[PDB]
RNA sequence: CGGUCCGGCCGGGAACUCAAAGGAGACUGCCAGUGAUAAACUGGAGGAAGGUGGGGAUGACGUCAAGUCAUCAUGGCCCUUACGACCAGGGCUACACACGUGCUACAAUGGCGCAUACAAAGAGAAGCGACCUCGCGAGAGCAAGCGGACCUCAUAAAGUGCGUCGUAGUCCGGAUUGGAGUCUGCAACUCGACUCCAUGAAGUCGGAAUCGCUAGUAAUCGUGGAUCAGAAUGCCACGGUG
């Protein structure tokens, strides 16, 4: 199970959207040439790093959806390949047949 | 004016019928219709492994398929608009319309 | 390497050796940075720099001026097989 | 024939020549010869004196032969007395820029000892 | 009048229509020569004009689709026998002795799982 | 082929000449599916024999290919753990078989500059009874005429 | 067919390719011969296809106390100021060696330079990102279009034509290392990918032995996708030559 790590991800996950992409500001714009070529940028790049740790897109493992899998993941669906496939057999995921061509 | 239909479904037999109901009754209203032309079929393909653990030759291979018509209607009258956006289908289609 | 657009060095590093160069060399500055430049601004303190069990104290010469903190600390320990 | 390069090219195509010059590939020959006026497509034979040293002091404007080797040896004598990480692999003999080396280090290391 | 016929063979698909009384092969706008560079190609869409005999007896205008060199030959010449079938009507007995009118249906193998082509295998080994 | 016995495959005549034996010819030299360059090759080398050295020009082929065909092959054919090499008459297709393999691997293994040339020296060598294609005929046969009790 | 700026680009056409719904077609159905008046075998005709047309999915009762308590679920056992929980740095990338699976080569059926042909199948909104300008280049700036048979990724490569190299450890090979950079990312020391200049190991076809493949197959040449901020020689797909 290990639930610590579910809770783990879906903290990263609020935290995440609660400061970025919302303040990306920080780097995506003060970092141009246009926008300063002197201390101002230095200062957003160091003003970048008092910021939590998470608040990254970059952290998220995006887990299975169930069971948490690190692994094996389908963002199509959300949930690892094991349970994509116990689902798709019992005809809950709409229109995915098995192919063959 | 052009208004221009565009219907997306999961399987053929229900989008087919929904564009019989549309085309006839925009025939309904006496109003020219342009198709329906069957655009080219989106088939999404996924491979996966299908043991808990270590067995990577076994393999499971699925697809979705996703049907597109196109349908254009080409002499509206103001009895052909509200006549179109009354209709009632089942939930296996997605109906999407361009002014 | 990185982008010349700016060399890179954390906050509380900057602060601890600007306050060291002001209040003159001390302890060997216990840092867990490995990821910062050297500056020319810290050339004769000694900085003991994290190297996961341990703080490896190194003394900063004019050359190290451009190089990460951590390249004076190595994280693992080997001599030889038999 | 000799070139500032001291070294002494045979007789071939002289954009092909002049890399056996240490220090000159074939895109510094390209250049040189481009500031030269000279084609590519001619030996160290058929050429005039009087096109060679205008060849030899367009070479003498990059770092090339001895000067370039004492160049490189001494920017790795910095390494390996500075004690970073790149000078304790250059002092020891095993690969620098992070390859593997559980397996496949035996251009770094050598043939293998039992 | 036009007489038409439609060739394909392994992606390729071709078109072909033929006149009487003259001498132009024009293939997507240009010569026979322009187009294949390789004379096998040449030689192939030439066959089925040399049992049915010709000068410059009849000249044709081709366009041609997808696939390669052998695939656009191969679609080409299936797409001249039935044109000329449609023309003549009873030159097929012996094109069908040449091997002409067969649509040869020889398409590419899927790479299969576990395997590293269509047929070929990862190599084995017993310990 | 325990059950199912094959008929043929067919194979097109070659667009310069219109033969099929020089067109399995060029299919034995062709390599990794590179069929233009075998028939470059090829026509080099052929031509090369004929208004060098040579006849009309199919002639000069089957000239040097009749001197290095075998009559007579070896196959062995085991005891309870031991396997005599009986002599075997060789079939017309694998007898043409067997000297364009002969010639392409006495040609691939030369050293001169070409391709087309070392062709041209292997079959033209061939046309005189003598390299080392000819003599892979020759002592297919010592072999097989040393094992003529085994009939 | 008309017109044209010579591009299906406009009028226009619904023929053709194609798209995707429906329908037809192959059944030893027909004709000979063999066969136990058999079931079936050889051959022929017609036909796009002939004898299961090609490929796939489809894996019987059971075997190996086979694999997984680390996907999940679960009987019993164990921990409960720690075998639970949070954080920073490190490590999973170590290196005397041995083995398995791959990629690139040892060259002339080739290397390099210039010119020029012919694909299929896919993906895309915190996404794909054109045109133009700057940079040798990776890329940067500006910014259109696209939830897409419309726009972008994206000018396929082997191939063909001309020139050169002329059998060399080479104008083969591109490992290793030095310097200078780009971009993603709080952050590229340990430990990222890519670009430029320079460096130019081994390697000249591989012992005993061993593997794959019966036709659009083997061999070879490119293209795409999932995972993914970035990071394939792997995996899963697609066509070309053959
Ligand atoms: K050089
Ligand atoms: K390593
Ligand atoms: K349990
Ligand atoms: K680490
Ligand atoms: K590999
Ligand atoms: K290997
Ligand atoms: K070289
Ligand atoms: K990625
Ligand atoms: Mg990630
Ligand atoms: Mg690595
Ligand atoms: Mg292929
Ligand atoms: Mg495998
Ligand atoms: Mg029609
Ligand atoms: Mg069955
Ligand atoms: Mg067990
Ligand atoms: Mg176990
Ligand atoms: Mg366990
Ligand atoms: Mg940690
Ligand atoms: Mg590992
Ligand atoms: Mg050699
Ligand atoms: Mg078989
Ligand atoms: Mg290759
Ligand atoms: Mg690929």
């Amino acid at each position: 199970a290990k639930q610590s790590m579910k809770a783990r991800e879906v903290k990263r996950v609020a935290l995440a959207d609660k400061y970025f992409a919302k303040r990306a500001e920080l780097k995506a714009i003060i970092s141009d040439v246009n926008a300063a070529s002197d201390e101002d940028r230095w200062n957003a790049v160091l003003k970048l790093q008092t910021l939590p740790r998470d608040s990254s897109p970059s952290r998220q493992r995006n887990r299975c959806r169930q069971t948490g899998r690190p692994h094996g993941f389908l963002r199509k669906f959300g949930l690892s390949r094991i349970k994509v496939r116990e689902a798709a057999m019992r005809g809950e995921i709409p229109g995915l047949k098995k192919a063959s061509w | 004016q052009r208004i221009r239909i565009r219907l997306k479904a999961f399987d053929h037999r229900l989008i087919d019928q929904a564009t019989a109901e549309i085309v006839e009754t925009a025939k309904r209203t006496g109003a020219q219709v342009r198709g329906p032309i069957p655009l080219p079929t989106r088939k999404e393909r996924f491979t996966v492994l299908i043991s808990p653990h270590v067995n990577k030759d076994a393999r499971d291979q699925y697809e979705i398929r996703t049907h597109l018509r196109l349908v254009d209607i080409v002499e509206p009258t103001e009895k052909t608009v509200d006549a179109l956006m009354r209709l009632d289908l089942a939930a296996g289609v997605d109906v999407q319309i361009s002014l | 390497r990185s982008l010349k657009k700016g060399p890179f060095i954390d906050l509380h590093l900057l602060k601890k050796v600007e306050k060291a160069v002001e209040s003159g060399d001390k302890k060997p500055l216990r840092t867990w940075s490995r990821r910062s430049t050297i500056f020319p601004n810290m050339i004769g303190l000694t900085i003991a720099v994290h190297n996961g069990r341990q703080h490896v104290p190194v003394f900063v010469t004019d050359e190290m001026v451009g190089h990460k903190l951590g390249e004076f600390a190595p994280t693992r320990t080997y001599r030889g097989h038999a | 024939a000799r070139i500032a390069g001291i070294n002494i090219p045979d007789h071939k195509h002289a954009v092909i020549a002049l890399t056996s010059i240490y220090g000159v590939g074939k895109t510094r020959s390209k250049a040189i010869l481009a500031a030269a006026g000279i084609a590519e497509d001619v030996k160290i034979s058929e050429l005039s004196e009087g096109q060679i040293d205008t060849l030899r002091d367009e070479v003498a404007k990059f770092v090339v032969e001895g000067d370039l080797r004492r160049e490189i040896s001494m920017s790795i004598k910095r390494l390996m007395d500075l004690g970073c990480y790149r000078g304790l692999r250059h002092r020891r003999g095993l690969p620098v820029r992070g390859q593997r080396t559980k397996t496949n280090a035996r251009t770094r290391k050598g043939p293998r000892k039992p | 009048n036009q007489y038409y016929g439609t060739g394909r063979r392994k992606s390729s698909a071709a078109r072909v229509f033929i006149k009487p009384g003259n001498g132009k092969i024009v293939i997507n706008q240009r010569s026979l020569e322009q187009y294949f560079g390789r004379e096998t190609a040449r030689m192939v869409v030439r066959q089925p004009l040399e049992l049915v005999d010709m000068v410059e007896k009849l000249d044709l205008y081709i366009t041609v689709k997808g696939g390669g060199i052998s695939g656009q030959a191969g679609a080409i010449r299936h797409g001249i026998t039935r044109a000329l079938m449609e023309y003549d009507e009873s030159l097929r007995s012996e094109l069908r002795k040449a091997g002409f009118v067969t649509r040869d249906a020889r398409q590419v193998e899927r790479k299969k799982v576990g395997l590293r082509k269509a047929r070929r295998r990862p190599q084995f080994s017993k310990r | 082929p325990r059950r199912r016995v094959i008929g043929q495959r067919k194979i097109l005549p070659d667009p310069k000449f219109g033969s099929e034996l020089l067109a399995k010819f060029v299919n034995i030299l062709m390599v990794d599916g590179k069929k233009s360059t075998a028939e470059s090759i090829v026509y080099s080398a052929l031509e090369t024999l004929a208004q060098r050295s040579g006849k009309s020009e199919l002639e000069a082929f089957e000239v040097a290919l009749e001197n290095v065909r075998p009559t007579v092959e070896v196959k062995s054919r085991r005891v309870g753990g031991s396997t005599y090499q009986v002599p075997v008459e060789v079939r017309p297709v694998r007898r043409n078989a067997l000297a364009m393999r002969w010639i392409v691997e006495a040609a691939r293994k030369r050293g001169d500059k070409s391709m087309a040339l070392r062709l041209a020296n292997e079959l033209s060598d061939a046309a005189e009874n003598k390299g080392t294609a000819v003599k892979k005929r020759e002592d297919v046969h010592r072999m097989a005429e040393a094992n003529k009790a085994f009939a």
